[PDB]
């Protein structure tokens, strides 16, 4: 009967939303629980890149008004 | 970490593509009345393996040959696919890259070299003409494939792959823009040398695996379903999006899994159902089916934007 | 009577709807659809494959099969080397050379059957008239060496013992039709 | 026009063919078959042997049709005996000429498609044969190759509910090519790869001497069973599929139709057989039952001497034809008074067909010869022999 | 016209193939849209608007970007 | 057979036919084999009278 | 177990199974033979399952079945499409026309069987010789895999 | 370097399956249509060429402009397949 | 409806002894069916028939671990069938 073909379609999924969820989360580890920013355009590396310079060398620490 | 996730994104990739030739092999079986292989291993599980490991120890016959590209060519059609899969936006991609569309239209263009390498690679005549086939096919499907992007893009407004999981959060791009899907499902069918447009591989032995056996056999074939895997993606991104929540990302990853499951299986379907075209057949298609389609919807593309004062916002 | 396939009976005249019907038929792909539909149905029916080993497929009483020679009740093998088993093969695949055996009784010193050169006709399980040689049902006996296909008269008549419940219940079952 | 030797590649099989072909790029310039990759010596072997010892040489000639060859074998012995087959073998005949026709056109339409490139139409098909081989088995005792008709009527009468089944499977077979259908006869494509391909005109089938679909697919009128009736085959009633704008595809609707008509045959036969014997009554022609072979003396003598040495046909030669699946199927029988033949030429349906491929395929592409050789059914076997 | 007919029914990509050539090439020239999309994206600001000095002399210069005067794209808003 | 009659209502429609009607797997309507002993009928010129070879 | 004798059994245990479980059959379609066997393929007796492939180009395949008489106008030509399939190879030679000569022996146009032509692992005898009797000669190729022991030979060698 | 990783990563899983696959062991086709097949094909890249900006050149401020320019461009290079059909080219 | 399915699966699961049972089946005769014994040969192999099932399918034979010294755990064959039992198996004749 077909559901004999699931078997294999279900190692097929399983394989196949790992990397998505994969890439989603060594993302926001790396990053400190957000998002990895996307420099598109420089204004975005240069946004980026102050963010480090403002505090340890990791644009992901992000300074607050209590600074 | 990265290194984490390149294994991630592409082992599991490469489990999947396994996997696939078993569903292949069980979905094709079922609709001709035959259960398909289940005796080894639990329901055919291990069955993939199983070939792998005997296609690695037969003989590479080497066949007499240009030695370089009986062996570097097999490696560019698996480097280029797996590659292809660097920047799909599942969610998140892995290297978001501003111009990625472009990267996947190149890319898949190089392949067609492979097919040319491999022809002239082998000694025989014979082999010469089958790459021809499909390197002229696959040229041919480029030029409709590639324009049916760029009316896509005009309406997404750039090239980055992940801008169209915020053009389609309220709607679909197949709702507008389906003529091109078809034509675009179309074109995915043939740039993967699969059956309605199978000509290599056809009559000729029913071409660039003629004299490719074991090893190289193998990795060209791994390449041909990963890529059967991505375009059914890349049509599962572009025009079926899926539901993307910014608070849970892998919703977006679920159903991407479940569309790109389903439209795998229709090439998988379409196979069985249909009788290969010829090849003057297969190219009287694009160039006087769908390229003018393409050519004038192209248009209707970049209309559909100015008077309906929606052109797309860069970004 | 004949019957014209592919002969269309007249011209009909494109009406509008005809041809937006027929457009459609080309523009929308409408009849591979409909091919499409077909393999998903019987995707769903139950496959007709049988586990090889485990579940047989099904052959009949006169099925002819693997050679064997028969013996009496008694233990005296049918075989009187009439030898017209050898007479009526087509493939000259039969050898009987015989000779009186020592009880005084006609039997056959070598019979053997080439069953390479057999091509299983089943003549021979018709012509016995002691119905010494049959087809007997067993068709999987594939050998490693070609020397094990040609068969002496010991190994069809091991052959013979080892299958004579079958060859006996499937000669009762088709002798009337005989 | 670089010859490829085409065919020695097993692309469209069907046997072993050395289709030697020169094609400028994908053009096919000139078809110049090769044969006898499957000679085998069978018309002179027959010599060597008896009438009822070369029955199964028949069967092996183009074996997807195993039975209705037997029957054209049979005739020709028969009219050279002058001896007729009793009432119920004709029908059976009849009957598994017919179960055969429909075995050889399953065979020829999916076996054509998987060339073509679709596959799942001889996977549903197959399964149908596989149903029918075992008819063949419970009457012969072979799924294939049976020997059952023989030159003075059947072996055997029909098993004790044979007819049943050959009812349950014709009542349902029907949908079986209807689906088919639903996959090919319209399919966008299989129109095209087929239609307007190998077109063979009518005056030209005749001279190049066609003879089966191939002369009804370009519409001429001629069916063996019809113009020239043998066995039993005139009390049915059915319809020749003709055929116009003879072309690939226009051939394969006929072959659709006759395996419909065909079951419009069988059933006429599973209605009206007769109750009677299977086999003619003159123990000099028809070996004797083996009840009566072992209860009386002429039943042995004429049993030891039919099995032994043979019919001892009367001195002639006839040519008798039938419409064997894939065409005319006729054997030329020459006879001197012994028990063994002199002659027996085969006439093949396929040897005039495959001759036809050069002046059908031309201007054509590689896939297009793919086409066309399975719009002749060419088994290499009738033609080889 | 009646070539056109069968056209529609036989080749029936071409006849469609044109017709969308054409509807592009009209629905821009007659819209009641058009002109937003110079505008739109006209508005859109991606360079810095550099100020002009005061000479006071001008009117129609808002003093400030939130004062009533200068340019709107209320227009853009509820379009 | 023995399908849940949704499988059964999606494969007749996908195919366009009843297709449970006439289900191409054998199911206990196959002639049961054993079927009872047959007493065939003797043709003629098994007569013992005026069955003369030389007339036949 | 502990053993560079064990670790080299268990090994080609692996290896054979990876030979036995994926046997690409390439089929010489001589004669009628081959039909006997596209019945196998067909849905009744599956090959597929047992993961022998319907049908792969000689270059990729492990076993050829030789159904039919072997004319001496092909032999030629098996032998070359034995000796151009890759190493690990295998014959099934099926019919009683390719096991021996079969109705057709004493021809003066037929090999005496295809065992002179290219070496035979398992010979299928029947003229038509079943589908299941293939599938029982092709599973009976399976046992003869199994039971090679090439690792082995080399350690003791 | 992100692409630099992966891309080697790429290459090295395909090189070491053609390298263990080679170590676990252990003349005149021409026809004008195919050449002149690959010409079309380029006159048609190079245009796409032309036709990628488009994305970018959308939100340029003439509009019209750039409608006027693609629409004859896309136009232009119809009319030269036209042509091709008319002709014997792409009548293989 | 569906949960008669998974219940009539679930009786197969459970039938074949207990999950060694299972396993024995799933892994060597590659099918988890339940059937009415029919008879046990002295050799060891266990028949069963189903007659709800297509004639294909109905009779099964699930041979034995060791016969005739040789085990036959996984080198299961046909030819393990003895002949008394043979054409039951082949549906030669119904009666076992
Ligand atoms: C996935 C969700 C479940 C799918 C499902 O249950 O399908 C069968 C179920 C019944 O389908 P069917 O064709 O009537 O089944 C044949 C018999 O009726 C029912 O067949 P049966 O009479 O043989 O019933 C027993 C059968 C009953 O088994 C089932 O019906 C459940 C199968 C679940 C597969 C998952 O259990 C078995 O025979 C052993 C196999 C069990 C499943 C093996 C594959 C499991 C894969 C697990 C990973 C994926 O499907 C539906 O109820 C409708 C599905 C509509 C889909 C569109
Ligand atoms: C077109 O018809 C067909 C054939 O004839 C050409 C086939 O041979 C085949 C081949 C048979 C198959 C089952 C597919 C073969 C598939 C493979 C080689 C899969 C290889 C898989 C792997 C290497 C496993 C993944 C790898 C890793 C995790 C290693 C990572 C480092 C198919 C599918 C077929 O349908
Ligand atoms: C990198 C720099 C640019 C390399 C490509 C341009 C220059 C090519 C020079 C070729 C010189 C001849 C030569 O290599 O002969 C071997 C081959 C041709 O001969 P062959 O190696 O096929 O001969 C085989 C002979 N037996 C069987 C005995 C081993 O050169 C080629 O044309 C193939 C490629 C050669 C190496 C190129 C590596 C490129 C890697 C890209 C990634
Ligand atoms: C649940 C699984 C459903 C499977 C549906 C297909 C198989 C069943 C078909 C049954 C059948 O025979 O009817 C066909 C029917 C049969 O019709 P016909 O060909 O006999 O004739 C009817 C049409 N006229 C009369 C006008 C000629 O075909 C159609 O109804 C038209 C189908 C058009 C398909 C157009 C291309 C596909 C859609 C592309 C756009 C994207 C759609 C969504 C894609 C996926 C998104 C997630
Ligand atoms: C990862 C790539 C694959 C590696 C081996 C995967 C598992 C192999 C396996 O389970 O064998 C089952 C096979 C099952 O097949 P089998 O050889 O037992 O016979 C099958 C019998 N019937 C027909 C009933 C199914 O058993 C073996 O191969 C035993 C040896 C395995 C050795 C594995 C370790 C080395
Ligand atoms: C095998 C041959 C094909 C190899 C696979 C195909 C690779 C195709 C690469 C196309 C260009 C990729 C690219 O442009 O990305 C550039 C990347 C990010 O740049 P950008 O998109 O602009 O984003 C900036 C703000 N985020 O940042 C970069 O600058 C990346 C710089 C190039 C990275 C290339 C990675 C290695 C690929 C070459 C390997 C060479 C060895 C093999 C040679 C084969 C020869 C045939
Ligand atoms: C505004 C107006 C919009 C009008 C839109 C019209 C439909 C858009 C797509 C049209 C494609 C062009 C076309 O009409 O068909 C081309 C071809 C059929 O051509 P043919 O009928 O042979 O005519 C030849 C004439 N010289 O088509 C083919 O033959 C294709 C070849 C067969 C390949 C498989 C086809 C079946 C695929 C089934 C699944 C399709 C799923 C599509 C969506 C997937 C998800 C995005
Ligand atoms: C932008 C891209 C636009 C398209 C670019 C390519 C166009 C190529 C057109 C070539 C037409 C001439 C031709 O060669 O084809 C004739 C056609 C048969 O074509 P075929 O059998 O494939 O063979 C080709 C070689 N003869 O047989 C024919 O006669 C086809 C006729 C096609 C035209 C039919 C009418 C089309 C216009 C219908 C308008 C309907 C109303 C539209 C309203 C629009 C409002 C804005
Ligand atoms: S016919 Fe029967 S008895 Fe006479 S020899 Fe041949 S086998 Fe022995
Ligand atoms: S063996 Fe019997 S069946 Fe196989 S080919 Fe020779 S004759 Fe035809």
């Amino acid at each position: 009967m077909w559901f004999e073909i699931l078997p294999g379609l279900a190692i097929m999924g399983v394989c196949l939303v790992i990397p998505g969820v994969s890439t989603a989360y060594i993302h926001k580890f790396t990053n400190g629980g957000k998002e990895k920013r996307v420099a598109r355009v420089q204004y975005q590396w240069y946004l980026m890149e102050r963010d480090r310079r403002i505090s340890g060398v990791n644009r992901y620490y992000v300074s607050k008004g209590l600074e | 970490m990265f290194f984490i996730n390149i294994l991630t994104l592409l082992v599991p990739i490469l489990i999947a593509m396994a996997f696939l030739t078993l569903v292949e092999r069980k979905i094709l079986g079922y609709m001709q009345l035959r259960k398909g292989p289940n005796i080894v291993g639990p329901y055919g599980i291990l069955q993939p393996f199983a070939d792998a490991m005997k296609l690695f120890m037969k003989e590479p016959m080497r066949p007499t040959t240009s030695m370089s590209l009986f062996i570097i060519a097999p490696t560019l059609s698996l480097t280029l696919a797996l590659s292809l899969w660097v920047p799909l936006p599942m969610p998140h991609p892995l290297i978001n890259l501003n111009l990625g569309i472009l990267f996947i239209l190149a890319t898949s263009s190089l392949s067609v070299y492979s097919i040319l390498w491999s022809g002239w690679a082998s000694n025989s005549k014979y082999s010469l003409f089958g790459a021809l086939r499909a390197v002229a096919q696959t040229i041919s499907y480029e030029v409709t494939m590639a324009i049916i992007l760029l009316s896509v893009l005009l309406m997404n407004g750039s090239y980055s792959l992940q801008t169209l999981i915020t053009t389609q959060e309220h709607m679909w791009l197949l709702l507008p823009a389906w003529p091109m899907a078809m034509m675009w499902f179309i074109s995915t069918l043939a740039e993967t040398n699969r059956a309605p447009f199978d000509l290599t591989e056809g009559e000729s032995e029913l071409g660039f695996n003629v004299e490719y056996a074991a090893g190289p056999f193998a990795l060209f074939f791994m390449a041909e379903y990963t890529n059967i895997i991505l375009m059914n993606a890349l049509t599962t991104i572009i025009f079926l999006g899926p539901l993307y929540y910014i608070n849970l990302p892998e919703l977006y990853s679920t159903n991407f899994m479940m569309e790109a499951l389903l439209l795998s299986s229709t090439f998988l379907w379409i196979r069985a159902s249909y009788p290969r075209f010829r090849y003057d057949q297969l190219m009287h298609l694009l160039w006087k089916n769908f390229l003018p389609l393409t050519l004038a919807l192209c248009m209707w593309h970049i209309s559909l934007p100015i008077f309906t004062a929606g052109v797309p916002p860069y970004m | 009577t004949y019957k014209y396939v592919n002969k269309k009976e007249q011209e009909s005249e494109v009406d509008m709807k005809s041809a937006t019907d027929n457009a459609a038929r080309i523009l929308m792909w409408t009849e591979l659809i409909r091919g499409l539909g077909m393999t998903l149905s019987y995707l769903f029916r139950e496959p007709a494959t049988i586990n090889y080993p485990f579940e047989k497929g099904p052959l009949s009483p006169r099925f002819r099969g693997e050679h064997a020679l028969r013996r009496y009740p008694s233990g005296e093998e049918r075989c009187i080397a009439c030898k017209l088993c050898e007479a009526i093969c087509p493939a000259q695949a039969i050898t009987i050379e015989a000779e009186p055996r020592a009880d005084g009784s006609r039997r056959t010193t070598r019979y053997d059957i080439d069953m390479t050169k057999c091509i299983y006709c089943g003549f021979c399980q018709e012509a016995c008239p002691v119905d010494a040689i049959v087809e007997g049902p067993n068709f999987e006996f594939s050998t490693e060496t070609h020397e094990e296909l040609l068969y002496n008269k010991e190994k069809l008549l091991n052959n013979g013992d080892k299958w004579e419940a079958e060859i006996a219940a499937n000669i009762q079952a088709d002798y009337l039709y005989r | 026009n670089m010859t490829l030797n085409f065919g020695p590649q097993h692309p469209a099989a069907h046997g072993v063919l050395r289709l030697v072909l020169e094609l400028s790029g994908e053009m096919v310039r000139k078809c110049d078959p090769h044969i006898g990759l499957l000679h085998r010596g069978t018309e002179k072997l027959i010599e060597y042997k008896t009438y009822l010892q070369a029955l199964p040489y028949f069967d092996r000639l183009d074996y997807v049709s195993m039975m209705c060859n037997e029957q054209a074998y049979s005739i020709a012995v028969e009219k050279l005996l002058n001896i007729q087959p009793p009432p119920r073998a004709q029908w059976i005949r009849v009957l598994f000429g017919e179960i055969t026709r429909i075995l050889n056109h399953i065979m020829a339409v999916t076996t054509h498609a998987l060339d073509i490139g679709a596959m799942t139409p001889f996977f549903w098909m197959f399964e149908e044969r596989e149903k029918m081989f075992e008819f063949y088995e419970r009457v012969s005792g072979a799924r294939m190759h049976a020997a059952y008709i023989r030159p003075g009527g059947v072996h055997q009468d029909l098993p004790l509910g044979l007819l049943d089944d050959i009812y349950e499977f014709s009542k349902n077979f029907s949908l079986r090519i209807d689906e088919v259908e639903e996959m090919l006869t319209n399919n966008r494509i299989w129109r095209n790869r087929t239609v307007d391909i190998g077109v063979v005109t009518a005056e030209d089938a005749l001279n190049y001497g066609f003879s089966g679909v191939m002369l009804r697919g370009s519409g001429i009128q001629w069916d063996l069973r019809k113009t020239q009736p043998y066995d039993v085959y005139d009390q049915v009633e059915f319809d020749v599929p003709i055929g116009s704008r003879g072309d690939c595809y226009d051939r394969y609707l006929c072959r659709v139709e006759e395996m419909r008509q065909s079951l419009r045959i069988i059933e006429q036969c599973l209605n009206k057989m007769p109750p009677g014997e299977i086999k003619v009554d003159d123990a000099k022609v028809s070996p004797p039952k083996r009840a009566e072979m072992k209860t009386s003396m002429e039943s042995l003598i004429h049993h030891f001497k039919l099995y032994t040495e043979g019919y001892q046909v009367p001195p002639g030669a006839t040519y008798t034809a039938i419409e064997a699946p894939k065409g005319e199927f006729g054997v030329y029988l020459v006879s001197d008074g012994s028990s063994r033949p002199y002659r027996c030429k085969i006439k093949a349906p396929g040897f005039a067909h495959l001759a036809g491929l050069d002046k059908m395929s031309k201007g054509h592409m590689l896939a297009d010869v793919v086409a066309i050789i399975g719009t002749q059914d060419i088994v290499f076997g009738e033609i080889d022999r | 016209s009646a070539f056109l007919k069968n056209a529609w029914a036989k080749e029936p990509v071409l006849v469609v193939s044109f017709s969308v050539w054409g509807l592009a090439i009209i629905m821009p020239m007659i819209s009641p849209y058009t002109k937003y999309a110079s505008m739109i994206n006209k508005a859109t600001p991606y360079n810095y608007p550099v100020p002009v000095r005061d000479d006071g002399n001008m009117p129609d210069v808002p003093s400030h970007p939130q004062d009533p005067l200068g340019p709107s794209l209320d227009w853009l808003k509820n379009l | 057979a023995s399908a849940t009659r949704v499988i059964q209502k999606l494969r007749n429609w996908a195919s366009g036919q009843d297709l449970q009607a006439k289900l191409q797997l054998r199911y206990q309507e196959i002639a049961k084999r054993t079927q009872p002993p047959p007493k065939l009928p003797v043709g003629p010129s098994h007569k013992l009278s005026n069955n003369y070879y030389c007339t036949r | 177990r502990s053993r560079a004798e064990y670790v080299v059994t268990k090994l080609d245990d692996l290896i054979n199974w990876a030979r036995r479980s994926s046997l690409w059959p390439m089929t010489f379609g001589l004669a009628c033979c081959a039909v006997e066997m596209m019945h196998m393929a067909a849905p009744r007796y599956d090959m597929d399952r047992f993961g022998v492939v319907f049908r792969a180009s000689p270059r990729q395949a492990d076993v050829m079945i030789v159904a039919g008489t072997l004319t001496n106008k092909m032999a030629p030509a098996l032998r070359k499409v034995y000796d151009q399939m890759p190493e690990p190879r295998y014959v099934v030679s099926m019919g009683s026309c390719a096991n021996g000569g079969g109705y057709y022996h004493y021809s003066y146009s037929v090999v005496r069987g295809c065992d002179r032509i290219v070496p035979v692992d398992i010979y299928v005898p029947g003229c038509p010789p079943t589908a299941e009797a293939l599938l029982y000669g092709i599973l009976q190729l399976q046992r003869k895999i199994k039971r090679e022991q090439k690792l082995k030979i080399w350690y003791r060698r | 370097m992100n692409l630099y990783t992966v891309i080697f990563i790429n290459i090295l899983l395909s090189l070491t399956l053609i390298l263990v696959a080679f170590w676990l062991p252990q003349r005149l086709p021409f026809s004008m249509k195919f050449f002149l097949v690959a010409i079309t094909f380029l006159l048609f890249d190079l245009e796409i060429a032309l036709l990628l900006p488009l994305p970018w050149a959308i939100q340029t401020i003439k509009t019209s402009t750039m409608m006027i320019m693609a629409f004859i461009l896309v136009t232009i290079l119809s009319l030269g397949l036209a042509y091709e059909w008319t002709q014997k080219g792409l009548e293989w | 409806e569906l949960v008669e399915v998974l219940k009539r699966g679930v009786q197969q699961v459970t039938g074949h002894g207990g999950l060694r049972g299972l396993l024995r089946v799933f892994f060597r005769a590659n099918d988890i069916r339940i059937g009415t014994l029919v008879g046990e040969d002295k050799y060891g192999n266990k028949y069963y028939e189903d007659n709800k099932q297509f004639f294909g399918r109905h009779r099964w034979v699930i041979y034995t671990t060791e016969m005739n010294g040789k085990n036959t755990f996984w080198d299961v064959d046909g030819s393990m069938v003895p002949p008394e039992w043979h054409r039951w198996l082949h549906c030669m004749t119904d009666d076992p």
